[PDB]
Order: C-alpha cells, then sequence, then structure tokens
C-alpha cells in the first residue's frame, strides 16, 4: 500500500496514531566521502501559547503579567541557597 | 553585531553591571545563549566566567530545575557547577567557572588513541555522577561536553533538557513531563537520541544517555562528524538500522512496545570493518569496539551504564 522506500512505526498497545517516514532513497554508507563528513551525508512555555516574532510576545501583556509575577519564586529559593563570592561594586 | 547583545543582556539584568565585565558570546542554542566574563572574587584572584542566559520564555520549574542539577550533581567528577544565578522578571543569568575548550570537529582526527580512551572515561565518570542523582541528561553529544585538551579538564554541561528517573534524588525534575505525553520535554538532536526516544517510547531511562555516549565513541573511531546527519527522528533510525542492522532493530523494538516495519532489509555491520574504513590508531584493540557494541545497544535493559563502563577491559590500567 505504501510507496517505497518506507519505515513505519507503530505502538504495539495502541497509545499512539503510526507514524511515517519515506524517503526517495534509503540511507547508504559512503566510505568514498572524505574524513570527516557523515557517511550519510515559537512556543512560550509561560503563557503556553505559539508566536512568531520573540520581541513582541515578550511585550504583549499576557507575557509582562507573568515576566513581573510570583512564579520565579521556586527559581529563587534555590537561588538564595547559593553562596555569592564575587566583589559587587556600586 | 554582539555589542547590542551584551548590551541588552545588561539592559535585561541590571545586576550583572556590577559584578560583571563581559567580554564576548561565545554560544548560542535554542534555549540560551552564552557569553564569557571577567569577575573579581573575594578572595583575591579575577576569574573567567560563563554566563548563561536563558530565553525568557522558559517555564520557571524548567529554570529552577536546571539549576537544581548544577547544585546538587554539580561541581564535580567532570560535571559542570555553579558560582551564582541572578534573575530579573523571565530573565534568569546562570554563572559558571570558565573551561576554555577545543572544537570537537577540530581535535577530531588529531587525537592520539590514548586521549581517545581518556576522553571516554572522562565522560562516564560525568554520566556516573549524573545517574546516581537518577538525571536522565537527553542533550548527551560533543558541544555538551566540553574537553580541555592542553589542562586534559573536562565538563558536562547543560541540563537544560534534563528529565528524571522515576526515583529522582532531585525532586524539580519530576514536573517535567515527558515526549510521550507530548512543564512541556524539549527536544534535541536526532543523530545522538537512541531508538526508543526516536520510536518515541513512554519508558525513557538513563540508558538513552549511554546511547548518545555510543554516537560520540562512534564518531571518535569512525573519524566522522557529524556521524549521523539527520533532521528528523526517524531519518536518524533509518540511518541506525543501517548501521546495526534492520532485523537487530525490529527485534529490539518489540522489547520496548514498538512494531517497526522495513520496506528494504539491511544487515549489520561489523564495527571494527565500518571504523576502519571509515578512518596507537594501528592497534586499536578489540575491547575499544566490543565497548562500542554494548554503548550501541539496541536493547535499552541490556545497554551498558556509565558504572559497568568505567569497569569495561577497554579501561585498564587507568
Ligand atoms: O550550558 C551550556 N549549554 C550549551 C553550551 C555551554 N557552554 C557552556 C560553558 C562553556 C564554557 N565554560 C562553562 C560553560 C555552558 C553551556
Ligand atoms: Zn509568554
Amino acid at each position: 500500500r505504501l510507496k517505497k522506500p518506507f519505515v513505519k512505526v507503530e505502538d504495539m498497545s495502541q497509545l499512539y496514531r503510526p507514524f511515517y517516514l519515506q524517503l526517495t532513497n534509503m540511507p547508504f554508507i559512503n566510505y568514498s566521502i572524505q574524513k570527516p563528513c557523515s557517511p550519510f551525508d515559537g512556543y512560550c512555555e509561560c503563557c503556553l501559547q505559539k508566536y512568531e516574532d520573540l520581541e513582541t510576545h515578550l511585550l504583549s501583556e499576557q507575557h509582562r503579567n507573568f515576566a513581573q509575577s510570583n512564579q520565579y519564586q521556586v527559581v529563587d529559593d534555590i537561588v538564595s541557597k547559593l553562596v555569592f563570592d564575587f566583589v559587587e561594586y556600586e | 553585531g554582539v555589542k547590542k547583545d551584551i548590551e541588552k543582556l545588561y539592559e535585561a539584568v541590571p545586576q550583572l553591571s556590577n559584578v560583571f565585565k563581559i567580554e564576548d558570546k561565545i554560544g548560542e542554542g535554542t534555549f540560551s545563549s552564552v557569553y564569557l566574563a571577567t569577575a573579581q572574587l573575594q578572595v583575591g584572584p579575577e576569574e573567567k566566567i560563563a554566563l548563561k542566559h536563558l530565553i525568557p520564555t522558559s517555564h520557571p520549574i524548567r529554570i529552577a530545575a536546571e539549576l537544581q542539577c548544577l547544585t546538587v550533581a554539580g561541581g564535580q567528577d567532570n560535571v559542570m557547577g555553579v558560582k551564582y544565578c541572578f534573575r530579573k522578571n523571565d530573565h534568569v543569568v546562570i554563572a559558571m567557572p570558565y573551561l576554555e575548550h577545543e572544537s570537537f570537529l577540530d581535535i577530531l582526527n588529531s587525537l592520539s588513541f590514548q586521549e581517545v580512551r581518556e576522553y571516554m572515561l572522562n565522560l562516564f565518570k560525568a554520566l556516573k555522577r549524573i545517574h546516581q542523582f537518577g538525571i536522565v541528561h537527553r542533550d548527551v553529544k560533543p558541544s555538551n561536553f566540553l574537553y580541555n585538551r592542553r589542562l586534559k579538564k573536562y565538563a558536562l554541561v547543560d541540563f537544560g533538557l534534563a528529565q528524571g528517573t522515576h526515583d529522582t534524588k532531585i525532586e524539580l525534575l519530576k514536573f517535567v513531563q515527558s515526549e510521550a505525553q507530548q512543564v512541556a520535554p524539549r527536544a534535541g538532536t536526532p543523530g545522538f537520541r537512541a531508538p526508543e526516544v526516536l520510536t518515541k517510547c513512554p519508558n525513557q531511562t538513563t540508558a538513552i544517555d549511554m546511547w548518545s555516549a555510543g554516537v560520540i565513541f562512534l564518531s571518535l573511531l569512525s573519524g566522522r562528524y557529524p556521524f549521523y546527519k539527520a533532521s528528523d527522528d526517524l531519518t536518524a533510525l533509518a540511518q541506525i538500522m543501517t548501521i546495526r542492522g534492520s532485523r537487530e532493530t525490529i527485534q529490539a523494538a518489540k522489547t520496548f512496545g514498538k512494531s517497526i516495519l522495513c520496506s528494504k532489509e539491511v544487515p549489520a555491520q561489523d564495527l571494527r570493518k565500518l571504523c576502519e574504513r571509515l578512518r596507537g590508531w594501528n592497534e586499536v584493540p578489540d575491547e575499544a569496539y566490543d565497548l562500542l557494541d554494548k554503548l550501541l545497544d539496541l536493547n535499552p535493559a541490556s545497554r551498558i551504564t556509565a558504572e559497568e563502563a568505567l569497569l569495561h577491559p577497554f579501561f585498564k590500567d587507568m
């Protein structure tokens, strides 16, 4: 049924839709290509939303709220347990 | 150019101005960027410091999770530790002692065979260490393993992608979701990912890091990097089947719940001939390939472990 060459991976317990790879050619090990060549030669986790341009998303109020919230306390906790040892200038 | 980046880093985390003379950007990546800086230590000497600026879209648990790995496991056995960390809202910067390091591509075809044993030796120390805490690194590759050839010093870095074993001694790792479920998991490099990861296996153990170490060793033995050049997971798998055999891969994947179909059967390769043809280098002992074979065990249950690897005959007498 599937044009060749192909690879199919199925979860044996149905926990997944199968997924597929179809290529022109299967990989082939090229011993002739020169060293060191291979012989085979977004999303904000905070706001749980995709974006296109980071710069703008960072200024958006959804993000600016989170950025300014109390959420970073778990970071803060780990941090206030380390020992500062650099010189700080005024 | 980078002048703007640097300037903006000071704009982002005001407190850095007090402490660091930021000299240069040394790396960029999907999830962070790394700068070189100089600071003064209360104890007297001036220190070179790497500043890793995380991407402000990072979840707080992910940030804290990375940081906790560095605090608990880091600072010992060729694992990177942490001096201090600075935040200003969503901008976090981790400070680390700085290790001047080589490009892998560079030293690749110039290391003596002895330096290869030493390199592998030192990478398994690091993985023994993180594995004791139940840390699954998930992005072991040469660029995350800093090597200074002159000083013979080593350092595993980057826990920005880590997960825990179900019994992790690292509390925050338990809040990181696995790719199997779809905080969010972070994608790693296809060419260093083990077949159980490529096939989306819900059970993912520290064995996945051992396979990655195998791939590194394959590159060292064969003189080729990147060994597996693939941009998606299945391409990577198809390349693996070309090396380790499609039958062998199909069988092994049955043991972890995955049914793999492949339309072109390809036999397993002898690892010695493969590496020799792709290339102390006159008398590479059998033990080397034997170890590579155990690292690139298609079965994650039988794959050799970091502490087992350190006892391999390949490593007498060190
Ligand atoms: O955490 C990191 N992720 C990607 C690359 C990287 N390089 C360093 C690094 C470099 C030199 N000295 C300390 C840390 C750290 C990191
Ligand atoms: Zn956001």
